[PDB]
Order: C-alpha cells, then sequence, then structure tokens
C-alpha cells in the first residue's frame, strides 16, 4: 500500500534532521513528494518542492534538485496545465549543465 | 429620455438668454409642468416591483428582468416533470 | 483591512433563502465569532439595517417574524459594552502618538503611518467614513506615491465590505487618476482585481472578462476575495461575452484555471457548463445550469442581480448555436437532447425569439422547427443601413442649430 | 593628445558595485519591479566591465 510507503518516509525525516546531518533530510522529502503523486494528490507534493527550492537555492548545484524541477514537469504535467512544466523543464535543464553526474538523469 | 439620441438633441438645443422667454411662455401654454399635478393627487407614487426585481434603482444598466419574474424556479421543476416522462416513456 | 472581505460573504448569505438553510447555520457560527474578536458591531450595525425583513428577524433588539430561518443570528448590547473598552484604549493610544511626531522633525511620514493605523482599526469594526476621514491624513502627508495609491484602494474596500457599489466607483475614479502619477506596475495588478469585481457588478461583463483573467495571470487576488473565487468569476464573465470560437481559447484553455482544478463547489459548476457545451452534451448543459444558480450566482453580491439574466442568456446561447448548425430540427429531437419536454420547449423558446437572438421558427402542425437567420446580402444591408441612418440623423442635428442662431 | 591646445582628460571606470545598482535602478522601474526586492543581489552577483 501507499500509505505504507508514506508513513516510512515520515517517519525517516523526523530522524534525519536532529541526530544526523542536513544532507539526509531532503533525501527522504524527494521520495516522500514522488508518494504523494503515486496518491494524486499534488498540493502535499508542491508543499516538499517548496521547501526544496527555498532552502537549498543558496546550495542549488546538486544532481539531486534536478530531479525536483523535473516532479514540478510530472505534477503540473497531471494537473494539465503545461506553461508551468515548459518552465521547470528549462529549471531543470539549466541546472543540468553538469551533465557528466548521473545517466539516470540524463534519460528522464 | 426622448426621441433617437437624446443626448445628441441635449447638445444640439441648449438654453440661450434669447431662448429663454421662449421656453418659458412655450411651458405656460402647456399648462404648466403637468408633473407638480402628478404626486399631489395620488399622495406620492410608488415604485415598480409588480413585474420587475432589479426595480429602477439599478447603479448599472437595467435588464429585462423589469418585464419578466423569476423563472429558475420553472426550470427546476420542468426538469425534474421530464425525468419521470422519459422514465416512464 | 484583512478579514473585511470574508466577513462581508458570510453575512450575505444570511440575507439569502434561494440557498440552503444548512450552509446558512455553518456561515452563521463563524461570522459570529468573528464579530467578537475583531469587534465588528459598528458593521453590525450596519448589516441589521440593510437585511431588513428576511433576516435579523430572530434578534433581541429587533421585531421577531418568522422571515428568518436563522437563529444563531442574536444582536445584544454584550457586543457594544466590549466596543466601548477596545476602542477606547486603542484610539486614545494613537491619538497621543500623533501629536508627538509633530514634535519630531521629518515628522509627516510618521504622523501618515500613525493615521493609517487609525484607518484600518476602524476598518476593522466597520465604519467606512472615519477610515476615509483618516487615510485622506494620510494623503496630505508625505508618503511614497505608491503608497498614495494603495491608500485610494484602501477606502475602495470599504465600499464592497458595505455593499454598496455606489461608494466603490467614486473611489476607483480618484485610482485611475493616479495610476499613472506613481506609474507602477505592482500596483497596476492590484487596480486589475479591484476594478475586475467592480465590473462584475455592472450589466456589462466586456471589461470585467478581460480584467478577472489578468488577475488569473499574474497572481493577485489579494486584500480581496481569494483566488478560487477569482477564477469562479472569470468562467462566468468568460461564457457571458466570448463567442464559442474565442471561448475555447481563453477560459477552457487557461494554465491558472486548469492547475486550481475545481477543489470548491462554487468553481465547479461553472467549469461543468463550460465543457458540456463545446463537447456539445447538452442533457448535461441544463441541470448544470441549475447548479450555476445555485452555488455561484446567487451566492456572490455582484452577481446576484444578474441571476435570472445568466440562467436565461445561458439558454439562449446553446439555442442559437445548435440553429447555426442546423437549419431542420424537430421539436422531439431538440427537446429530448436538452432533457425538457416538447411542450416545456414551447414556452422557453416562445421568450427568447422575440428578445432577438435566436431568429427561428417553430411549427406545431408539421412540428419542426425551421431557422430564419440570414447570413447573406439581407443581414449586411440590416445592418449598414441603420448605422448611415445614424450620420444622417447627426448631420440634421448639427447643423441646424448654426444656422439657426 | 597634447594638453593645453585641447583641455582635460576624463576617464570613465569600468563600473563599480554602487555604479552597477544606480544604473540598474532607473531601467528596473521601465521594466517591472521584483517582489521581496532583489534589485540588489544582481549587483552583489557580478559588477561588468561595461555599463
Amino acid at each position: 500500500s501507499l500509505d505504507d510507503q508514506i508513513f516510512v518516509c515520515e517517519k525517516s525525516i523526523e530522524f534525519a534532521k536532529r541526530e544526523k546531518r542536513v544532507f539526509l533530510k531532503h533525501s527522504l522529502s524527494i521520495k516522500l513528494a514522488t508518494l504523494h503523486y503515486q496518491k494524486k494528490q499534488y498540493k502535499d507534493s508542491l508543499a516538499l518542492i517548496n521547501d526544496l527550492l527555498r532552502e537549498f537555492k543558496k546550495l542549488d548545484d546538486k544532481p539531486s534538485l534536478v530531479d525536483v524541477h523535473l516532479l514540478e514537469s510530472k505534477v503540473y504535467h497531471k494537473l494539465r496545465n503545461l506553461a508551468k512544466s515548459k518552465a521547470s523543464l528549462t529549471a531543470a535543464r539549466t541546472a543540468a549543465n553538469s551533465i557528466y553526474c548521473p545517466t539516470q538523469t540524463v534519460a528522464e | 429620455m426622448s426621441t433617437d439620441v437624446a443626448a445628441a438633441q441635449a447638445q444640439s438645443k441648449i438654453d440661450l438668454t434669447k431662448k429663454k422667454n421662449e421656453e418659458i411662455n412655450k411651458k405656460s401654454l402647456e399648462e404648466d409642468d403637468e408633473f407638480e399635478d402628478f404626486p399631489i393627487d395620488t399622495w406620492a407614487n410608488g415604485e415598480t416591483i409588480k413585474s420587475n426585481a432589479v426595480t429602477q434603482t439599478n447603479i448599472w444598466e437595467e435588464n429585462w428582468d423589469d418585464v419578466e419574474v423569476d423563472d429558475d424556479f420553472t426550470n427546476e421543476l420542468k426538469a425534474e416533470l421530464d425525468r419521470y416522462k422519459r422514465e416512464n416513456q | 483591512r484583512v478579514p473585511n472581505y470574508e466577513v462581508s460573504e458570510k453575512a450575505f448569505l444570511l440575507t439569502q433563502s434561494k440557498v440552503s438553510i444548512e450552509q446558512r447555520k455553518e456561515a452563521a457560527e463563524f461570522v459570529l465569532a468573528k464579530i467578537k474578536e475583531e469587534e465588528m458591531a459598528p458593521y453590525y450595525k450596519y448589516l441589521c439595517e440593510e437585511y431588513l425583513v428576511n433576516n435579523g428577524q430572530s434578534d433581541l433588539e429587533h421585531d421577531e417574524k418568522s422571515d428568518s430561518l436563522n437563529e444563531w443570528i442574536k444582536f445584544d448590547q454584550e457586543l457594544y459594552n466590549e466596543l466601548c473598552k477596545k476602542n477606547e484604549s486603542k484610539i486614545k493610544e494613537l491619538n497621543e502618538k500623533i501629536q508627538k511626531l509633530e514634535e519630531d522633525d521629518e515628522g509627516e511620514l510618521e504622523q501618515a503611518q500613525a493615521w493609517i493605523n487609525l484607518g484600518e482599526y476602524y476598518a476593522q469594526i466597520g465604519d467606512k467614513d472615519n477610515a476615509e476621514k483618516t487615510l485622506g491624513k494620510s494623503l496630505s502627508k508625505a508618503i511614497s506615491t505608491g503608497a498614495k495609491i494603495d491608500v485610494m484602494l484602501t477606502i475602495a474596500r470599504l465600499g464592497f465590505f458595505y455593499n454598496d457599489q455606489l461608494y466603490v466607483k467614486e473611489k476607483l475614479e480618484a485610482v485611475n487618476s493616479m495610476i499613472e502619477k506613481g506609474g507602477d506596475w505592482e500596483r497596476r495588478n492590484r487596480y486589475k482585481t479591484y476594478y475586475g469585481i467592480h465590473c462584475l457588478a455592472v450589466r456589462n461583463f466586456k471589461e470585467a472578462a478581460k480584467l478577472l483573467v489578468d488577475s488569473l495571470a499574474t497572481f493577485t487576488s489579494i486584500e480581496l476575495t481569494s483566488y478560487e473565487s477569482i477564477a469562479t468569476y472569470a468562467s462566468v464573465t468568460g461564457l457571458f461575452t466570448l463567442e464559442r470560437t474565442d471561448l475555447k481559447s481563453k477560459v477552457i484553455d487557461s494554465p491558472e484555471l486548469l492547475s486550481l482544478i475545481s477543489t470548491t463547489a462554487a468553481l465547479q459548476s461553472i467549469s461543468s457548463l463550460t465543457i458540456s457545451l463545446y463537447a456539445s452534451d447538452y442533457a448535461s448543459y441544463f441541470p448544470y445550469l441549475l447548479e450555476t444558480y445555485a452555488n455561484v450566482l446567487i451566492p456572490c453580491k455582484y452577481l446576484n442581480r444578474h441571476a435570472d439574466f445568466f440562467v436565461r442568456e445561458m439558454r439562449r446561447k446553446v439555442y442559437a448555436q445548435l440553429l447555426e448548425s442546423y437549419k431542420t430540427l424537430s421539436l422531439k429531437s431538440m427537446a429530448s437532447a436538452f432533457g425538457v419536454s416538447v411542450a416545456f420547449l414551447d414556452n422557453d423558446l416562445g421568450k427568447f425569439i422575440p428578445n432577438k437572438q435566436l431568429n427561428c421558427v417553430i411549427d406545431r402542425v408539421n412540428g419542426i422547427v425551421e431557422t430564419n437567420r440570414p447570413d447573406n446580402k439581407n443581414a449586411q444591408y440590416h445592418l449598414l443601413v441603420k448605422q448611415g441612418d445614424g450620420l444622417l440623423t447627426k448631420l440634421q442635428k448639427y447643423g441646424a442649430a448654426v444656422r439657426l442662431t | 593628445l597634447r594638453p593645453g591646445r585641447i583641455d582635460r582628460k576624463i576617464e570613465f571606470p569600468p563600473p563599480s558595485v554602487a555604479a552597477r545598482a544606480e544604473i540598474l535602478r532607473i531601467h528596473s522601474r521601465k521594466m517591472n519591479l521584483t517582489r521581496g526586492i532583489n534589485l540588489r543581489k544582481v549587483a552583489e552577483k557580478m559588477n561588468g566591465c561595461s555599463g
């Protein structure tokens, strides 16, 4: 079940920012957003994307958040608005001028 | 209002001091205003609400709900009535 | 200044008796909690006056009839006592401060912000008049030009809050004269939102459709009713003004409407009517119309009086849309698709053909509805001749006075 | 070049942080003013080599 997965992440992130470094926290926030997209509730997903974008724009250089911008294309694709998917698509591409970072990212 | 474009007759034909004597003398021949003969015997005219809904004190342009009454209730009912007819066609 | 738009809606629902009764007493619970908290008793005094013999007919300091179906409405003297304390303590602090900053130099800005603070508090409790007096004091004083503009719209909100449109037009007339003085694009977006709500009240929606979608495109919905309400409005006006060609384009396609989805009922009904017009399912259009009057038109304060007008026009749009497409239809086929019967069809067409929009006939004998809508040299001629008659009329009129003198 | 039959020589600078900011200010009014104020950001980020 979806709900099971959601809960596993929800427990982990609390235990991943108080006893362990910042790096771990935003790992579970990517995964949790993806799972609300499996749930097809998009408002939950936009909330975690908003936490990712504000807190780590002064730390943006990661392949992690190229994906976060791709996840907006998916969230906005399903809500059926393509104006703001094409935006976040460029956001991913410009930030993926680090193109010698992983192969999966490049396939998505 | 008045015939044709009211505003066009209003701008063309305006008071001068030459027309001023004429405009009074004409009025006197129509036996006063005959709009201050009116409110006396009615002891104050009311409003139209008999067939208007947005009445005549609108602060934007009047509709044609001033000659018609609320037709949404009739619509609701027709709908429901039509569903039994089709059900039992 | 903030809670004004919210409270105004909930109170307006109370007045209505064409809505659910269930909705009213959820509204009543909420709206009164906030009247106690933010001391909105002036505004309460105003509201009961305006009801009157629809609502408030269950209050202690009024006469009690069976007009109100609510009873959670109850105006008492308890409210009044609270008013006296909270107003006395605040007003008095702000009065002593204004005169302090007369002593300080460059004090014009300092006094402006204090008289704004006073104009917020009078906005909070009701009083459009006392905010108006105090924010004109702010107006003279040196403040940034963008603040002057913001101030002027601050007073306009107050005319919405009270429920008198005629106050708002004078208060937006001042905005229209100040807009380019600041030249600000920041308050331009704010002006589209205010003036949009204003032109939603006007019979002409033409100005409103353009405004209310710019309000969707640029994310401005603030110090006024929510984004979801903004969208609802955009849809209604979209439908009324725009032809079937421009309708897909601008309403049914809008990134902003799709992204906001329909999460509220009001927004759901209106969008549903639009989708079914294009898709050409007319058997879902009629029920959807009834949803529209219930949950949008009648709960709004600017479509209250166009509630009947939109019901009618929409039945008119769709009939006429079909009569473009068809030179013959039968009463049966047409009636069945619309979800009315033939008798029911007759009467609805029997208003709309004398309103000069559908230009068709009805046979009862043969039972076919034929279409009598020209598009050819006859249509061209009717229209052109009228305008040239209109040139002749000005020419007689304008010539005659100059000669006469 | 030789002065005293042409007078005064004035050298323009490649723009400061201060200069960049003031040039940025006058055009951004014509444009759109950013919400949150990010006119400050631009001049920090880089200083052009010309105006």
